[PDB]
């Protein structure tokens, strides 16, 4: 998680210096064309987050899925950790949506 | 899963209990049941250090996958075959586990069947 | 933001404590070697002490 | 000796030269950030060698170095742990401190 | 012991006959040369004590107290030169006579082998203290505040006296060697019940005990700043050290007679680390933080084990450096500023640096930061308190994050923000500030590298 | 590398930063399409699941409900 | 029609929600020219010493003092022995020492009392 | 580094650039100095609107109690100015 | 250097969303006066992006390429 | 409604001695006057660093009891020790179940 | 920020901030500029309806239960610019913020640097210092009996006359002193 975790954090500083600091996503517009190296990184490293297979997160993340459904555990406990999995694809989706996707919603000096 | 459905908002008495299990005898139902036996020792267990929730049936294949990573390091894709064998063995491990549940559960069932029968049969 | 954050750190810096002292009272060492071989069966203090510190 | 413990040590202590060349003339420099940023890739490159150690042979280590002092029967001394998860993400760490303070360098150009 | 007594009454005559201009160097120079010479105390042997002659002896508790106080006085002579520059040769002349009568009184008090003789000096340290409050103190409250500080100290000394003079006349001697030797055990009665309170509360007040604590903040906020620096570094530890010295004759009878103390310290430390939170003088709440580390201190000496006079040693010593810091970096802000409130000025990082480096290295202390030394006496005392009993954890964790709280607190409000617009009038830092917080702080963090010379006999 | 601002107008590119981003994508997709070709089991699952259901009495060892 | 938004201690009222700044009164209108012109004198009083070249130094506040004068010193003689003021004084000093007293006695004695059964499980317990 | 120091032709260049876009008012017809109420007939409400474009073209905000009087592009430009400390 | 701002005249709200809402505005007797000042989010190079779903695929044609090249190696390599 | 007569006064006066000001806060040509090899960095940071580190633990660290401890490596079975020259047997006959 | 302000707000100047405050909320609801685009003429129009409402008493009413609507349906993390009071970026360059007073205490050496600017710096001080009299003085005189009634200040009216308490407000450090 160290790997893609700081490589997110940094897309999103690369993102706030380019847009003059600012990191309301609803005034960040089309990325997608206007910084590719950044939204490559930052795909990758959202595809690495919610366990897309072979990646870095795959290893990891679908094993101690697989663990957790596979252990004499708290019913409560793995539905939360299911529920919170999906939350994770939810909120990398509302990410990569409102900051790269879409029409350009910053102050017009670019 | 349905064996938690079936335990939980069916009859739980029909159902085996995990913490508590087996609870028949082992040769109840079998006429003779073969000892399961080991390939390592002790001592060879003790010197490879493997773990003490490794130390299970299927340690030997363990030590051969561990020996071979450790004579081909720079090559950590050729002990394809070791893995492969230890998987094995650990899958056929499992199977006999859930041989274990499932016979329980049986046994269970039968039992419960067989005894209510018998006391409907002497109530008339 | 600062503040807050030394406030939740030293709320668990607690149990971090008691987990210290507990170790340091029933097993005579601090290290991790003796801790392991005179703690076959540990108790729930230093267990929840260092579970609040984690937290 | 075992080349282990030393690289192990070594990688620790390289990491402090520039904390103690902080009151020299480099610090006044702008040539700092740079010097740091390599000290902590040499820190890296050099870690990487005892995790070779540990996935060749599964070598792990303590070493208690200093005594510190000792209170009746309980010794406190300055003993390092150098077993899986310390060879392991110690390099993880320095990778990934390298890389920031290289993005810091143009991140932070203003401050 | 005379190589250390006889330099500093030599430092009398010395100022007395030097010049006009010459007073501070010569002082100064001669304060760090008897300390120095006081440095060679900490060579212990272990077993037993060091015994010069009848009258005087060093142990591994005393020595440190006594370097601790040789080492103090230069300190106090620099932070003083500043405020007393307008006055005239013979009163500063008498003020360096006060410090060197209380330095003399301090270190023969530590090592007087019999207890009326600590008795006599102990109290003797009263007169050049109430002196310099009542006479070089700023505002019109110092009156109040040396009348606190008197009579809280001698309304429990006199008990004390008492008896003293009945526990020599039933054993036959006071001598400290054959009291600890010729021990016997304190019987459950109430006249034993009275001579254990009239025995103790006198180094209860000195502390102070939570609940007696009332003069401290008056006699610490209303002195000039040197003794400010000597009340919260030595004379607080004057009760420790008694309480040490005097609980080796009490037993059995401590068992059950320090409950309602360790009540009062363990709850009154929760309450003036509390009170911290909320304040608006500067001094007063480093005078608090004072009052929640002695009252740890004397739960440590309640509880009566190896550990805990061990931790309890080391939090004096760390305390006095740490409060004697705290207090000459306050009184700085106050000679630019001339007032003590602390939302007063702010920002102050932005107009001296260094002074805010020197902030947050003794706030850092204060919070008792690893692996610095007061962690180390106050980890000792924890660990001997859940000993004692698992549920002391709870009050010391609080206290902790508490005293965290309100440290960091201090720090925040004086150095960060902005700078108040109006204030024009602050100078950048002079060397001899600079050279007085160095000189408290690099004893503090050289100490770490060996903790054993301040952890007491017990080690 | 000077890029200027444009106002109102897609910024500048250059071909450097475009290759990169394109190598790179491309670079992740082709590994993960490798790991698939030769480590399908991985993801798929390798061994089979054995149907409790399927297994006879005799291999189980339960007497038929008479003795 | 819409839900209702309720104030508290920690949750004040918003202005726009007061119906005080709604039902306004030529009276209500003085008041606030009267306190415009208070404030106005005041900041005329700071600026005519704060832009002054000759001053130096720093600008005594009246209102710190008085704050302070009354958070520390002006507090006991105003004070005076009430039930309220007594039953809290007393509550607030020694209800949590005699609590503190109890659960530490009965723990200690439970502890000691187990000590001479001769079980403890003291093993190991060299440090105390 | 950061965008280059901004200029007074830029900051009025911009403020007729983003009145030049606005419907209401004749291209033709607006100047610098022209007032919003008297020589273009506008309202309050579209002051209002005015004072938000402006904020959205510049990214910072303007205090209501300030943006009240800005009726005119001389005066917004002259605010801008001495905001962001522009000089020449 | 010196950049100057573009001719105000090209921003045009036709063949954009603007012109949506412009016609959904007069369909209740309401008209937009910022449209001229929204159009160059939509105008120039800003006026195609892609999906989500393709932009999850960005390089999946070079990379299916080289591994079906890969692939083709080894079908062609482990006959020897 | 703006401001009065007397507000737009006050301000460009105002405006004026600010932008003198900051006009006067730029610096002239002249004004900082200030008064009168591959591998070094390698060799200083890294190689006299170890020197002194293995120097250390070679002969004060480890001429001391229990100061660095290794766990014993691993045996398996068919390994031969490097000491004794001993052969560790192999490990009963696999079933085989190929 | 700049401007004096007032005793009180009009009516007028209340329906124009929630006007404003209303505007921003729903941009921030609505993120799409296209979408706000028509919800902010929607907006508009309806706030149009009562333009030209003549009874003081229904308006007032009709300010209030907007105000309340405002209420709950604001946005609970609304769009703040970087630099405004709520940014992220409020505060961030006060530290390097150093009152130009400072620059008396620096040493003759450090002065020996930088000659023309201090120069310049002891011409304004010369200024300040020869305005300083003739700002009381105007302030005396243009100021009634019973002190002043708002935090508004003259400007200059004399030939060579500055405008008073002017030292503070030109001299202020930058937006970005650093
Ligand atoms: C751990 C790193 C090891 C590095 C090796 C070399 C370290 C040598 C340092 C010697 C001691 C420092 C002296 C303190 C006085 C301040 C000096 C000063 O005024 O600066 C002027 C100088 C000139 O700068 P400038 O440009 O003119 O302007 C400066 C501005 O004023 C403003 O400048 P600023 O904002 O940068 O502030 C100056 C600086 C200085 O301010 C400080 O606070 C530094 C002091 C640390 C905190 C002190 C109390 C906490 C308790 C720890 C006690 C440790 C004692 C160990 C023995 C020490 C021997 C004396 O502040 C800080 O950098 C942030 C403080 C945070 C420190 C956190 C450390 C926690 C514990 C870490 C481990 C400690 C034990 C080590 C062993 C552990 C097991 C292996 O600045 C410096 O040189 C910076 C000092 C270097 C930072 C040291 C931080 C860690 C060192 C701790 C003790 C060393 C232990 C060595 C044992 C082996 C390891
Ligand atoms: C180191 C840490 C810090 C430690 C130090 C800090 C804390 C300790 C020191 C400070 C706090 C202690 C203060 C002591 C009380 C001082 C009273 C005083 O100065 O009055 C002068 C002051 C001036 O006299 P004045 O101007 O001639 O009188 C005009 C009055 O103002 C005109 O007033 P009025 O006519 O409206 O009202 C007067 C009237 C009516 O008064 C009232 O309306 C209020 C009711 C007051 C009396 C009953 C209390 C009612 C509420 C609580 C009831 C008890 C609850 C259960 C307590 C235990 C719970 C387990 O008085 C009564 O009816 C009282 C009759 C007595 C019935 C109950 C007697 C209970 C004795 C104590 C029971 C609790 C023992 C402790 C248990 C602890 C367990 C761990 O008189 C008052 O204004 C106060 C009168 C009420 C006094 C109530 C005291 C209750 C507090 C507990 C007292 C026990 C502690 C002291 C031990 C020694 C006792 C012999
Ligand atoms: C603000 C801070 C000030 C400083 C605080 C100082 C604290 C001083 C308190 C002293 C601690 C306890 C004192 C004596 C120990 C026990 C006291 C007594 O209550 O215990 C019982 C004693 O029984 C009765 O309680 C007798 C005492 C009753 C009379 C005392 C009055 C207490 C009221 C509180 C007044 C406040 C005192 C402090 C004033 C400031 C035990 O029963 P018993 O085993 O049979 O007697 C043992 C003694 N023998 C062996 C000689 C027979
Ligand atoms: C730098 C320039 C010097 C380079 C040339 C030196 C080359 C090697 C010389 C080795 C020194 C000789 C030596 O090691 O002798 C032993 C000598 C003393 O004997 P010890 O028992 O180990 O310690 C004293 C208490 N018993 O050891 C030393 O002091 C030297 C090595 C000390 C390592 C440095 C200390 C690191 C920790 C810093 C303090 C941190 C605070 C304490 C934390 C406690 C943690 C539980
Ligand atoms: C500034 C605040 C500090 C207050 C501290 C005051 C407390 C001091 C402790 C009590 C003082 C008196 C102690 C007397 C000296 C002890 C000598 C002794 O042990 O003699 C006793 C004598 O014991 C007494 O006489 C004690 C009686 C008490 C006299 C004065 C009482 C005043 C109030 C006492 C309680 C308060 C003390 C603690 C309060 C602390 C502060 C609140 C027995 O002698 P014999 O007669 O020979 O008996 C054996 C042979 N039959
Ligand atoms: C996103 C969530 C936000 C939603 C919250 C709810 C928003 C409010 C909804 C409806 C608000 C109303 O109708 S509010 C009722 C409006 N009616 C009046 O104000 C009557 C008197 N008019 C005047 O005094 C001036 O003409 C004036 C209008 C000020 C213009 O002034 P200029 O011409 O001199 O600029």
């Amino acid at each position: 998680h160290a790997f893609f975790k700081a490589m997110l954090f940094m897309c999103s500083g690369s993102i706030i210096h380019s847009l003059n600091d600012e990191q309301d996503i609803r005034k960040m517009g089309g990325l997608y064309k206007a910084m590719p190296f950044t939204t490559t990184a930052l795909i990758i490293g959202s595809l690495a987050l919610t366990g897309m297979p072979y990646l870095t997160g795959f290893y990891s993340k679908d094993l101690i899925i697989e663990a957790v459904n596979m252990s004499y555990t708290n019913a409560w406990a793995l539905l939360m950790t299911l529920i919170a999995t999906s939350l994770t694809a939810a909120y990398s989706t509302r990410i990569i949506f409102f900051a790269f996707l879409g029409k350009p919603r910053f102050p017009p000096l670019v | 899963g349905a064996h938690l459905a079936r335990r939980y908002l069916g009859d739980a008495s029909k159902e085996p209990d995990p913490l508590r299990m087996p609870t028949f005898p082992p040769d109840y139902g079998f006429p003779e049941r073969k000892e399961r036996e080991m390939v390592a020792t002790q001592q060879e267990m003790n010197d490879a250090q493997l773990m003490l929730q490794q130390r299970d049936y299927c340690a030997h294949y363990l030590i051969q996958l561990l020996k071979c990573k450790r004579d081909s390091f720079p090559n950590f894709l050729a002990c394809k075959h070791e893995q492969h064998d230890w998987d094995y063995c650990e899958h056929l491990d499992y199977v006999k586990r859930m041989k274990e549940f499932e016979r329980e559960r049986r046994l269970l069932q039968r039992k419960k069947r067989r005894e209510q029968r018998e006391a409907e049969m002497a109530r008339g | 933001a600062a503040l807050q954050a030394i406030l939740y750190n030293r709320i668990g810096d607690i149990g971090f404590v008691l987990s210290m002292a507990w170790f340091l009272t029933h097993s005579n060492a601090w290290d991790l070697q003796q801790i392991f071989m005179l703690n076959n069966e540990c108790p729930n203090m230093p267990l929840i002490g260092l579970l609040l510190a984690a937290a | 000796m075992n080349p282990f413990a030393s690289l192990t040590l070594t990688t620790l202590t390289i990491l402090t030269i520039p904390i103690m060349m902080s009151n020299s003339n480099i610090y006044k420099t702008n040539l700092y950030p740079n010097y740091v940023k390599t000290t902590v890739s040499y820190a890296f490159t050099l870690s990487l060698v005892p995790l070779l150690m540990f996935m060749h042979t599964g070598q792990e280590m303590i070493i208690s170095n200093w005594h510190w002092m000792t209170l009746q029967t309980v010794e406190l001394s300055l003993s390092f742990k150098m077993d899986y998860f310390s060879v392991m993400f110690i390099p993880v760490a320095l990778f990934v401190t390298w890389s920031i303070m290289e993005f810091s360098m143009w991140y932070m150009h203003s401050d | 012991m005379l190589k250390i007594i006889i330099p500093t009454t030599m430092l009398l005559p010395m100022t007395w006959m030097s010049k006009h201009n010459m007073i501070w160097i010569n002082a100064t120079v001669h304060s760090l040369l008897i300390s120095l010479i006081s440095l060679s105390l900490l060579n212990q042997l272990g077993e037993n004590s060091l015994n010069f002659s009848l009258t005087f002896f060093s142990d591994s508790l005393s020595a440190p107290l006594l370097v601790l106080t040789t080492w103090l006085l230069p300190l106090m002579l620099m932070a003083s030169q500043s405020h007393l520059s307008k006055e005239t040769t013979t009163r500063k002349k008498l003020y360096i006579t006060m410090l060197i009568l209380l330095q003399l009184f301090l270190i023969m008090t530590f090592t007087a082998t019999e207890l009326i003789l600590f008795y006599i000096l102990f109290e003797a340290t009263l007169v050049p203290t109430l002196i310099i409050i009542t006479r070089w103190g700023n505002q019109t409250e110092r009156l109040n505040a040396g009348l606190y500080f008197l009579f809280y100290t001698l309304a429990g000394s006199l008990p004390l006296l008492v008896a003293l003079v009945y526990i020599q006349n039933t054993t036959g001697s006071l001598n400290f060697l054959i009291i600890h030797y010729w021990s016997h055990p304190l019987s459950n009665s109430w006249s034993n019940i009275f001579m254990w309170l009239a025995c103790i509360m006198a180094f209860m007040v000195k502390m102070p005990l939570y609940g007696l604590h009332l003069w401290l903040p008056k006699a610490h906020v209303e002195a000039p700043i040197a003794g400010s620096m000597v009340l919260a570094a030595v004379l607080l530890k004057l009760g420790g050290y008694g309480m040490m010295r005097i609980t080796t004759i009490l037993n059995p009878l401590t068992n059950y007679m320090a409950y309602p103390f360790l009540m009062l310290s363990m709850w009154g430390m929760i309450m003036t680390s509390s009170i911290c939170l909320r304040q608006t003088d500067l001094k007063s709440l480093i005078a608090y933080s004072s009052v929640s580390h002695m009252a740890l201190v004397i739960v440590a000496i309640m509880i009566q084990t190896p550990w805990s006079f061990m931790g309890a040693t080391a939090l004096m010593i760390a305390h006095g450096l740490t409060s004697s810091m705290l207090f000459c970096l306050a009184n700085t802000n106050y000679e630019r500023v001339h007032s003590r409130t602390m939302i007063l000025a702010r920002g102050l990082q932005t107009l001296l640096p260094l002074m805010a480096t020197w902030w947050l290295v003794a706030s850092l202390t204060n919070l008792a930061l690893p692996p610095s030394i007061n962690l180390i006496g106050e980890l000792f005392i924890i660990t001997a308190s859940f000993s004692w009993s698992n549920i002391t954890i709870i009050l010391m964790g609080m206290n902790m994050m508490i005293t965290a709280l309100y440290s960091l607190y201090m720090l925040i409000t004086t150095q960060r923000g902005k700078y108040t617009h109006h204030i024009n009038n602050i100078k950048p830092s002079f060397t001899r500030e600079n050279a007085l917080m160095a000189l408290h702080i690099l004893p503090l963090l050289l100490l770490t590298l060996n903790p054993k010379m301040i952890l007491g006999p017990l080690y | 590398v000077h890029i200027e601002p444009r106002y109102r107008q897609f910024p500048q590119l250059t071909r450097s930063q475009l290759i990169q981003a394109e190598f790179f994508s491309a670079t992740m997709w082709f590994w993960i399409l490798w790991r698939f070709w030769h480590d399908s089991d991985a993801v798929l699952g390798h061994f089979p699941y054995p149907d409790p259901s399927q297994w006879t009495d005799e291999e189980l060892g339960i007497l038929p409900d008479d003795e | 029609s819409f839900p209702k938004y309720k104030p508290s201690r920690l949750a004040t009222l918003p202005a726009t929600l007061d119906p005080a700044e709604y039902d306004i009164s030529p009276e209500t209108r003085k008041a606030q020219a009267e306190r415009l012109a208070i404030r106005s004198r005041l900041k005329r009083e700071y600026l005519l010493q704060y832009n002054d070249p000759n001053r130096l130094g720093v600008i005594e506040d009246p209102a710190l003092i008085r704050w302070t004068y009354a958070r520390s010193a002006n507090i006991y003689p105003n004070f005076r022995p009430t039930p309220k003021t007594s039953l809290l004084g007393a509550l607030f000093g020694i209800g949590p020492l005699f609590f503190w007293y109890y659960v530490f006695k009965t723990d200690r004695d439970k502890k000691e009392k187990l000590i001479q059964e001769g079980k403890l499980d003291q093993t190991f317990n060299i440090s105390y | 580094s950061d965008a280059p120091p901004l200029t007074l032709e830029a900051i009025k260049d911009r403020v007729l650039y983003v009145l030049k876009l606005y419907d209401k008012i004749d291209p033709e017809k607006l100047s610098v100095n022209s007032h919003f109420m008297k020589d273009l007939g506008l309202d309050s409400l579209d002051q209002v609107e005015i004072i938000m474009a402006m904020e959205d073209e510049f990214g910072f905000e303007i205090p209501d109690i300030d943006a009240e009087k800005l009726m005119c592009p001389q005066e917004i430009v002259d605010y801008i100015a001495d905001k962001k400390d522009v000089y020449e | 250097s010196k950049m100057e701002l573009p001719d105000y005249k090209q921003w045009k709200i036709e063949g954009t969303p603007l012109e949506t809402v412009q016609e959904k505005l007069a369909a209740r007797g309401l008209r937009d006066p910022w449209g001229r000042n929204e159009a160059w989010r939509y105008s120039g190079g800003f006026a195609n992006n892609v999906s989500f779903v393709g932009a999850l695929l960005k390089g999946f044609k070079w990379g299916f390429a080289a591994f079906v090249v890969a692939v083709g190696a080894e079908y062609y390599l482990e006959s020897q | 409604s703006g401001y009065t007569p007397d507000e737009k006064l006050r301000l460009q006066q105002l405006r004026e001695l600010r932008r003198r000001w900051l006009k006067d806060q730029e610096l002239s040509p002249r004004e900082p006057v200030l008064p009168p090899r591959h591998s070094i960095f390698a060799v200083t940071h890294v190689l006299i660093p170890v020197w002194i580190i293995h120097y250390y633990l070679k002969y004060h660290v480890t001429a001391k009891p229990y100061t660095v401890v290794e766990r014993k490596p691993r045996i398996f079975p068919g390994d031969t020790i490097l000491e004794t020259g001993e052969v560790i047997p192999l490990m009963k006959e696999f079933p085989d179940q190929h | 920020a700049f401007s004096a302000p007032a005793a009180y707000l009009t009516h007028q100047q209340k329906v124009l901030r929630l006007y404003k405050r209303a505007l921003r909320h729903l941009e921030s609801w609505c993120v799409h500029r296209d979408k706000y685009r028509y919800f902010a003429c929607l907006m508009r129009a309806r706030f149009d309806e009562h333009k030209n409402e003549k009874d003081m008493v229904k308006a007032t009413q009709l300010l209030r239960q907007a105000e309340e609507e405002f209420w709950y349906g604001q946005h609970p993390q609304p769009y703040i610019f970087p630099e405004s009071p709520g940014g992220t970026s409020y505060e961030r360059y006060e530290c390097y913020k150093v009152p130009e007073w400072c620059l008396d205490d620096w040493h003759p050496s450090e002065k020996a640097m930088y000659p023309d600017y201090f120069a310049k710096r002891e011409q304004w001080k010369r200024l300040r210092r020869e305005s300083w009299e003739r700002e009381v003085k105007q302030l005396q005189e243009e100021t009634p009996p019973g002190g002043p009634r708002t935090e508004a200040l003259p400007p200059a009216r004399k030939e060579g006359d500055l405008p008073p308490l002017w030292w503070h407000i030109v001299t202020r450090p930058r937006e970005r002193p650093m």
